[PDB]
């Protein structure tokens, strides 16, 4: 009851090392956490695969039915995909319908679990698909796992706040509940022009009944732990202040992190799970997601990391032995060491995002 | 439309 669930199958893996923009990167991590023993020390829950009726919630049936069609074959050809969304960020490998089905289930089986009260944290490291609309596939994004999870808790909790930390603007969940107040949205990102996926700025409050239920903080290129746990400590202070959250959904993308390819934030996984470590002091409901990474055994150093301190262990320094070990040399440590570039967010940038938040929160 | 990735 107080021990996380911890979501996996060797099986339900094995589908996630399948997408194209990510290969092995599951096994990797859940190699990792398995290596650290982490796993022992959780209720590891077999996902339930999502049903046609549980994606229809969110999907229309059309968008189903075309990626369920060229899933099948693997036709990445198919004339209508582009309408879709998908293509180049979103290939129809073949499979790809049920491998986000399973991902789909997966984040549905974590909120289940915390609905039952089986565990107040539910971690599902190969979900958090948060840029996939109701009608099309988006930023290696299928099905959108992230919104599927709250739609599920939206069962038992009345006020769900969604917390995305990835590298992307989260504008698939942020548009799914952008008329709602039932949830609110709160996404850190780089927002810059020609950066996907365009959107997310401080401006951004949702519509209709939902305005000022959604939440954004626009960061540009190479903010470092102190700086970044500043900016969110301080919007999560107020928004928990103002919506009173009952479950928390967070999603916790290491694309953010120092070395991944994309370059252009300069964090540890250290600054994010001080981020964590705020939420979960709440003592809320909270569901666990993944999201971007593309250094893999950063990826896998970062959400290992965060594992360790959901379950508040020190974890050893060096990487322990295991099926991916030459993957961490040469100097085989969990740390990731930041870049030399510069910090391009000046501080009177920051705070004037900041009073603005503030000051769209108090309509809350 | 962009282009992530
Ligand atoms: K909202
Ligand atoms: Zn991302």
């Amino acid at each position: 009851s107080l021990v996380p669930v911890y979501i996996y199958s060797p099986e339900y893996v094995s589908m996630c090392d399948s997408l194209a923009k990510i290969p092995k990167r599951a096994s990797m991590v859940h190699s990792l956490i398995e290596a650290y023993a982490l796993h022992k020390q959780m209720r590891i829950v077999k996902p339930k695969v999502a049903s046609m009726e549980e994606m229809a919630t969110f999907h229309t049936d059309a968008y189903l039915q075309h990626l369920q069609k060229v899933s099948q074959e693997g036709d990445d050809d198919h004339p209508d995909s582009i309408e879709y969304g998908l293509g180049y960020d979103c290939p129809a490998t073949e499979g790809i319908f049920d491998y986000a089905a399973a991902i789909g289930g997966a984040t549905i089986t974590a909120a289940q679990c915390l609905i039952d009260g089986m565990c107040k944290v539910a971690i599902n490291w190969s979900g958090g698909w948060h840029h996939a609309k109701k009608d099309e596939a988006s930023g290696f994004c299928y099905l959108n796992d992230a919104v599927l999870g709250i739609l599920r808790l939206r069962r038992k909790f009345e006020r769900i706040l969604y917390v995305a930390l990835d590298l992307h603007h989260g504008d698939g969940v942020e548009d799914a509940f952008s008329f709602t107040s039932k949830v609110m949205t709160v996404s850190l990102h780089k927002f810059s022009p020609g950066f996907f996926p365009g959107t997310g700025d401080v401006s951004d409050v949702g519509l209709g009944k939902g305005r000022y239920y959604s939440v954004n903080v626009p960061i540009q290129d190479g903010i470092q732990d102190e700086k970044y746990y500043q900016i969110c400590e301080s919007v999560l202070k107020e928004v928990y202040q103002a919506f009173n959250p009952k479950a928390v959904v967070l999603q916790l993308g290491a694309d953010t992190i120092a070395g991944d390819p994309m370059c252009s934030f300069n964090m540890t996984p250290v600054g994010i799970g001080k981020c964590l470590k705020y939420i979960l002091q709440w003592q809320l409901a909270t569901l666990i997601l993944g999201g971007g990474g593309f250094n893999l055994a950063n990826t896998a150093r970062c959400w290992t990391y965060l594992t360790g301190v959901i379950l508040g262990k020190t974890l050893s320094s060096e990487i322990p032995d295991h099926e991916f070990f030459t993957a961490y040399g040469p100097d085989y440590v969990l740390e990731i060491t930041p870049s030399c570039r510069p910090d391009r967010n000046e501080p009177h940038r920051i705070q004037q995002i900041l009073n603005y938040i503030k000051g769209n929160l108090k309509h809350v | 439309r962009h282009k992530k990735x």
